[PDB]
């Protein structure tokens, strides 16, 4: 029961894939997720309640 | 028995293999997860965060605050130029300590626009209009206001929004510069002029400081893992 | 998603660079206020005319993953094959990632990290220098055992406590490529905390900061043959890929040098390198002074 | 031949592997089970089971009945404590041994709420109350009833219910605690006193004794096997 | 003619299963079920006929 | 198509002999002008009476990628055991494929290319003669270990920099197949550039040609049991495989000798052989003169 | 563990094997491929692009623009050849370092018809007529234009078509013929000769220059990978 | 999830295909493509604007 | 074109299975038929012609 | 992509046949065809034009 996901795009601009399958009991023998790539700068460059439109003055 | 063939690569040990192996311990039930503020998710949330420029880092200032302030004052000094550095994020002195400096030596490329972000602390009645230029290389550094205002500025009035942002675009001949750059991947300087000077009035400091901060815009990648050439080590018990 | 998975579809894309005209407003997005802890989100557009440009660059190798994912040494050590010491019979360490460098300040960025972590080992053996150097001795096999606190400890090459009738072990012989196995997440607590600003005791006293965070246990390894005429000695080098990461409220990289495993402990050292005046700039673009 | 490439681990022994091995013994025909009464899954199924805890552990008594009675008797002893002891199920002599305590020595960690039952064995003409209490870690054992009762506790009536349970709800700041337990990871203890003296009608004995059970609650689990200090041997022919 | 079952959940609160195929003839050669969960304290807390209902007396 | 998969029908037939009988027109196929710069499109069938053939011939092994994808030495220094020089125990170069030069031909012959590698080494060690030439010295392990252009440089066998925390390293133990890995296409530009006629200064000045665009770091290689007895000496042998290729702007083939790996430099070398008379064919076909 | 026996040749290294292999840097985010002019394809793209035939390769024009001119005159000349070369494209000296020639070198194995395209550069007002003649094996070349003329050749008429191609059909008993060729896989020759002298009105020179242009037909192709025996070395920093 | 694609032709004028699978998650990993054979002469041989019909002058 | 069938029964009163798959072209290169269990006493014990009843004389 | 014919029949008057996969891309890598039984002594015994019946005389 395996998995097939896309290679990360290499040299040039369906045989861009792999497959996958897990031989172990646990979680942890699992490989790394390497193509997991989301993103949340706002925690720390905007942490501030009151929204800031920034193209109004920001004070006033 | 299935018939196999061993490939070059055999019983290698690759630092940056991915491959799954054996659970010392079977079964071992993890503690459950917490939901902990501040999670962090790739460097480049890190790099896009203000971080203060020591601007100073000239001698004697190397261990003071000082190096953190840029000085500015009242009366004529047009000819005077106010600062000036190289847009060199991960290897001038300016930049190197930075967050977004510090990121960049863990990497050998990089590619983005930059923030530059001025913020005038003198007394609220102080007064005065400067120019922020950034040169793309080819030349020289301006080395008057005249030879500045040829290039990518902004003319930032001091009022009750203290600060200022300068953004550096991305020009470049490719789309990566070394982050140990060299000339064939210079990216030219930013300097600073009076446009009009400090205009004060009486009972008032004569003189203040301008910090500056520094991020990465949002076209902001790096590449290439390398280690960092900041951290070392002559023994173990580290 | 789910953070224990090896694989996961979607491309990191940068922001393309939105096409800009001339302008004549009140709009101020180059006049913030850094006063608010809020760091402005000006792009190029705001501020000079740009054309578009359709970026292709991805964020893909900065990710967390991506960056602790790489097995780094983070101990090594000597044993002998024959000596008078006893001691020196096998190695034995507490496991931590505070003893070499690059590990360490890697994970210093963040306060608090999981994950489940990769352990490949190099072991190494050298025959030492002598007089008689003629030997034929066999393969070394070794034994690498690891102790979780509380387990007996052993007290000599030979002692019971090899038995491993639970502790895991690995046997291992020389030629073959190097032993490798994967730990879980296994902290008493919900994430391993790489800082903390506490004590042991309760009376605000006792040992102070990451230690009193740790117990982990400890490895020991031995070769299992045990004799070799003529004296020998092996090294044995530790590797840790952590995989399957979460990190949270990162921190400034270490800037000071590291005095010991213990503390946090560090001698005054320079924000950065000193140039000429605050306006120096090299002058390049000459025809060579 | 089909290609392959051998990972690190190839070839090693580890004694908590799981894996397919070819039988030497093709076809043996096994003899039928058997339904034999008790069978027996996990070994909480033990740790849940009551067994009589030696409180009276002291010297002396090592190998007698006695460690495992509690001296109570007639008269005015409120000021004196009737026992006390911590609570480390895998560690402190008083529960160690026990059934609890012999299975927790098998494993690194553990958690949840543990039941002390206490049984008077006194005639049935004598009477009392007794303050059973238990302090949650962060201070000093309580030196008194007035201390004792601002704790978790219940006030035992003795009565037909010869027994009397005091539960000890698993209160920590972390999911687990060591078995080989230490200050980080403390536990409390648990303290009783007179809550109004034994009485007793004249012919019948002035002191005697009260027994004591523990026995894990229906939240309790343990984790990482490791193996017991208890046992050891000097050479083979074991 | 193999069997996907699910893996022992680590490291976090589809790719958590993995697959066996038994390639002996004998059922010792398998290994062990390391997954079976079961539980029936009472054979030992509680073998008493004339149900304890505790929370009434238990004598009386 | 996709120039990166391992897959992709269609067979390289080359053209038939359209059947051709006799002519007598205005035509004048054979007759054209090599002013404009264009080469004649004349086939047999236009000049002389043909048959028809089917030609069932195809170009498969003339395909730029079947040409390239080949591997090639590229690289071989030496290293050893043991020394007092230090720098003789290991090796290191600077990665190029400008010093062997079958290879180097053969990839300039396009202006530009792009494409992933597949990089094979090949070690070998012997023992060093003298005099006496008894010892029994366990299996060799090697390390390779490969330098992005700016990152710490070994100083000795024994620097903290073979840690590779981050740079990629290869450990390999002898008699057992030669270590391999394929590496993507690395270049800071569009493509690799064979040529450029350029230079790295603004001012016209500076270094001339490849090697201001080259800068791509280097290979470090040490043995890792660091000893023995007696002296040996290690040869590692570096191969180049191109895959996944792309070429653009043929250029004539390299006509004179190569002078050295930085410049393209050559001395003056004939157009090609000398023979008796322009009309001078070689009599065969003789009672054997 | 899964059944295996490897078969001979597992652990070799050749040369031009193709297998996969695990990349030493993961995920390595390649720079965007352009649209650059010029794309090569196949080798034979380059061999179908005619270069310039070094005819007149006799010694003392090795090293000079000579070597590409073939002299031919005014007056009675019928009987003098005006040149002749054997039909070996990989090997003669006359074909060898040619475009077609280089590239034949990289093989073992050509086959197809060539392309030979002469252009007459004297002035506008010269005139003339020339045999082009290509005898397939077997008998020793012409030696006169009567015996010439029984072979396949062209009557070319200098005009304002300055030139005319003589194509070699390919004519052999085997498919293939080696680079490397023999008397066994001969091709033959191509003489050329006077049909009609040159003439010229006065004022104009009496002599000029035919030059020779080679290239590849569309049925040609080439097998077996070999290496150029025209490049060299005796060491490395090659 | 694996690709079956034609062999090269061999001694002699069904059995004639193989299958593949990657088993890498970079395309670099892959093999060689050694199977693609386009063409186009042209940009080289005839690269003049004014298409040259050749069976007529080329000048006049 | 494998096989599956079942497994000789051990230490217990659908994971009772193999799978097998032949990899040679010679029958005499596969495993033993250890599961084919026929049987046929009479052969040997009874090899009379006339049917001997027994709960009946066998003689008179 | 898989092939399945049968065995050569051996020590006996379903698990008769063997599964077959090519993993190179050149037919000459693959193994010989051992398999294939065709016969046409024609060519040498009897290469007469005029069809010899035989049971004829042959001559005459």
């Amino acid at each position: 029961g395996a998995q097939v996901s896309t290679q990360k795009t290499g040299a040039h601009e369906s045989i861009i894939h792999y497959t996958n399958i897990n031989y172990y009991k646990d979680a942890a023998s699992n490989s790394a997720n390497r193509q997991d790539f989301t993103q949340d700068p706002g925690k720390f460059t905007e942490p501030v309640k009151d929204i800031m439109v920034k193209s109004l003055p920001a004070l006033n | 028995g299935l018939p196999v063939i061993n490939t070059p690569g055999s019983n290698q040990f690759l630092t940056s293999d991915d491959f799954q192996s054996p659970s010392a311990m079977p079964q071992f039930d993890v503690t459950p997860e917490l939901n902990i503020p501040g999670e962090v998710q790739n460097l480049m949330e890190i790099a896009e965060v203000d971080s203060v420029v020591p601007v100073n880092n000239v001698a004697g200032n190397l261990e003071t605050m000082d190096i953190y302030r840029i000085p500015v004052q009242s009366g004529n000094h047009q000819s005077s130029q106010v600062f000036g550095f190289q847009v060199q994020p991960g290897l001038d002195g300016v930049f190197k300590h930075t967050l977004l400096g510090e990121i960049l030596n863990y990497y050998a490329h990089w590619s983005g626009s930059i923030k530059l972000t001025f913020v005038f602390c003198g007394s609220a009645m102080a007064t005065g209009k400067f120019l922020l230029a950034y040169a793309p290389p080819g030349a020289n550094a301006p080395k008057s206001r005249k030879d500045a205002m040829l290039g990518t500025h902004i003319i930032w009035d001091v009022g009750l929004q203290s600060s200022c942002v300068l953004c550096i675009p991305w020009i470049s001949q490719t789309h990566y510069r070394l982050v140990q750059q060299d000339e064939y991947t210079s990216a030219g300087n930013v300097t600073c002029w009076y446009q009009t000077g400090i205009v004060v009035p009486a009972g008032t400091p004569t003189s203040c400081s301008i910090m500056c901060f520094v991020s990465a815009c949002n076209d902001f990648s790096v590449r290439l893992l390398k280690d960092t050439p900041f951290i070392q080590q002559a023994a173990l018990l580290q | 998603g789910d953070v224990v998975e090896a694989v996961e579809n979607a491309v990191a894309r940068v922001a393309d660079t939105i096409g800009s005209g001339p302008s004549n407003s009140q709009a101020v997005p180059a006049l913030t206020a850094v006063e608010t802890g809020h760091t402005s989100q000006v792009t190029p557009s705001d501020t000079v005319q740009t054309r578009h440009v359709k970026n292709y660059h991805s964020r893909s190798e900065s990710s967390i993953e991506n960056f602790l994912s790489r097995s780094a040494c983070v101990y090594m050590g000597e044993y002998h094959t024959t000596n008078s010491d006893q001691t020196k019979l096998f190695a034995s360490w507490t496991i931590s990632a505070r003893r070499m460098v690059q590990m360490r300040r890697k994970l210093e960025i963040f306060t608090y990290v999981r994950f489940d972590v990769e352990v490949t080992f190099v072991i190494t053996s050298k025959q030492d220098q002598g007089t008689q150097l003629g030997q034929d001795m066999p393969p070394l096999t070794h034994q690498i055992m690891y102790i979780p606190p509380g387990g007996p400890i052993p007290k000599s090459v030979t002692d019971y406590t090899w038995q491993t009738s639970t502790n895991p072990s690995i046997f291992w012989t020389e030629g073959n490529a190097p032993p490798r196995m994967s730990i879980p997440f296994i902290s008493i607590g919900n994430a391993y905390s790489n800082f903390y600003d506490g004590w042991s005791h309760f009376s605000q006293n006792g040992v102070y900061g990451y230690n009193t965070l740790n117990h982990m246990g400890q490895i020991y390894v031995r070769h299992v043959n045990g004799s070799s005429p003529l004296p020998m000695t092996s090294t044995v080098r530790m590797y840790f890929k952590p995989k399957h990461v979460k990190a949270w409220v990162p921190r400034p990289p270490r800037l000071c040098q590291y005095k010991n495993a213990s503390t946090v402990n560090f001698s005054p050292t320079d924000i950065t390198d000193k140039r000429n005046s605050i306006t120096y700039i090299p002058d390049t673009v000459k025809p060579d002074v």
